[PDB]
């Protein structure tokens, strides 16, 4: 199966990089974004495509990421797993 | 204000959270129900912002505005 | 999980908020108390971030790291 | 009485400008920051130095600003009104 990102999710990563560069500088901001991208990668495997928890939106699941306060809403559509956003969230 | 009726909501909360709530009520000089209403309203507002964000992502996906994962990796220096 | 006891918190909430809470519980497949606990925990967390921010401002003020209002205005093009 | 801003509150305005420039561009970001600064100005008058609501922190009041999701914690200290921060907040 193909793992794809929306235009908006790709822009989210760029916005997340800019958010962290001003707080922790470019080397650590880059590692933060790379971590997020590598956490999303296993959604390519069918065994993981039921991970996360039902989002508020129908037919969309949300993967709460480790380490960084973000969530990745996604859905299976045909032969694609679609990463819809990388959204900032509040986590307790 | 609101012209709506209300209902009593109840839930169990661990003692540390209730103690922190009580201390906040003391410091701000507003009672427990005020802060609980603020907490619920703000929580639901945040949840509607998540819906709004997901919706913008669905709009991209349904218009075919989709990028391959490997290309994301390449832009971020991973592959 | 927690090793603490808990207490029942109750408060009156307008029907629209409770309806929005119930709809969120349906969509996410978690009950009312789960979301109410999330709402309270996240509210209190936000309030502690405000304390942390104020504290950093008090530290500046007590060290004399203070600027005149007119100078703020001048940097922002107002006077 | 003298109205003063902490170093951190002054930096907050610069950070707020950068936050809004990427969303609404520099002309509107500048107006947003100028609005915040002009909303704080009346705290110079003693008649207004009891405005806002008690913050969580002792001896500090918090002015919830109009139009923009920010609050201005402040305190009276001797002959000074001190603007301690311009903090982002969530408002219902």
């Amino acid at each position: 199966m193909s793992l794809k990102w929306t235009r908006k999710a790709a822009a989210d990563l760029d916005a997340i990089y800019d958010h962290y560069v001003v707080l922790i500088g470019p080397e650590k901001a880059l590692k933060a974004v790379q971590d997020i991208v590598e956490q999303v990668k296993p959604l390519q495997q069918v065994a993981n495509q039921g991970a996360g928890r039902p989002s508020e939106v129908p037919g969309v699941r949300t993967l709460t990421l480790e380490r960084w306060p973000f969530s990745a809403p996604f859905r299976v559509k045909g032969k694609e797993i679609q990463i819809l956003r990388i959204d900032r969230v509040e986590i307790t | 204000g609101s012209h709506m009726m209300s209902t009593v909501v109840s839930f169990r909360a661990d003692d540390a959270l209730v103690a922190a709530l009580d201390e906040l009520a003391r410091a701000t000089h507003r009672d427990r129900p005020y802060h609980l209403r603020q907490a619920l309203a703000q929580y639901l507002e945040r949840q509607q912002w998540q819906v709004a964000a997901i919706d913008e992502g669905l709009a991209d996906a349904n218009a075919g505005r989709l990028l391959e994962h490997i290309e994301i990796e390449k832009r971020w220096g991973l592959q």
